[PDB]
């Protein structure tokens, strides 16, 4: 039984680590969309800059 | 005259004597027979365990 208990509990610690994994995975992948949607705003800006009738 | 039927008496005793005294040492004997066959029972449900611990794993 506490061998069995053994192989149960590196599955306790293995499935919870990937799922952790997993969260932060996404989390991040947000992020990068912000830091995109950021990047672009960055871009734009730079085209308005480009207007000197408005950038005036 | 009669001591003929008390020596046949104190004979077929004696062997009654010795066949009793195996029936009890037997006793005594089969308790050391069975702390042997210990082994045997602990070590099948060892290997039994294991096979499945095995599929387990």
């Amino acid at each position: 039984e506490k061998k069995e208990k053994q192989i149960e509990q590196q599955k306790k610690i293995q499935m919870s680590n990937l799922m952790n994994q997993a969260r932060l995975k996404v989390l991040r992948a947000r992020d990068d969309l912000i830091t995109d949607l950021l990047n672009e705003a960055k871009q734009r800006l730079s085209k308005v800059v480009k207007d000197t009738t408005r950038y005036q | 005259s009669q001591s003929q039927g008390i020596q046949q008496l104190l004979q077929a005793e004696k062997r009654a004597a010795e066949k009793v005294a195996d029936a009890r040492k037997r006793k005594a004997r089969r308790l050391k027979q069975a702390k042997e066959e210990a082994q045997m029972e602990v070590e099948q449900y060892r290997r039994e365990r294991e096979q499945e611990f095995q599929s387990k794993q």
